[PDB]
């Protein structure tokens, strides 16, 4: 971490997360759907546990707290 | 093997070059058929070692002290 610099590093990680969703589309599109099939569930209080849901599986595929694209459609999901 | 960067010590570099000396006194003669302690052997082999060894030096000093660079960078930042 430190051969390269700790902004070096910081790219890096967040490349090697979100590489894996643009490197297969099946990853991209299972996703996606997820999400919007979560901002239209009726009940906004039944949508916000699929939202953990989904957060509880980007945890398996990007394990480090940088700021990837994915953790943005939870954002803007939430 | 100087300029790409094998030796990192003054005293490897010393090492490696006399040895490599001598088996290649040694073994460019017998491949050439010349007795490999000929005197007229030793006279153009052997001819101007203090200038090959300044060279040698020169070109290889300049790695140490780029070395010495790059090391106290990535010291000063641990």
């Amino acid at each position: 971490r430190e051969l390269i610099g700790e902004e070096q590093w910081n790219a890096l990680m967040v490349t090697a997360q979100r590489s894996q969703f643009e490197t297969d589309a099946k990853l991209n599109e299972q996703y996606r759907l997820k999400i919007n099939s979560a901002l239209n569930q009726e009940d906004p209080r039944t949508a916000w546990e699929m939202l953990q849901g989904i957060k509880a599986e980007l945890d398996k595929v990007q394990p480090d707290e940088q700021m990837t694209p994915q953790r943005e459609w939870l954002i803007s999901a939430q | 093997k100087i300029k790409e960067g094998v030796f990192r010590t003054r005293e490897e570099m010393e090492e490696y070059r006399h040895s490599r000396l001598q088996e290649g006194a040694k073994v460019y003669a017998e491949q050439f058929g010349i007795d490999p302690e000929d005197v007229d052997y030793q006279r153009g082999f052997n001819g101007d070692i203090t200038e090959r060894n300044i060279s040698l030096y020169g070109a290889h000093d300049n790695f140490l002290s780029q070395q010495a660079q790059k090391g106290a960078i990535m010291n000063s930042r641990v």
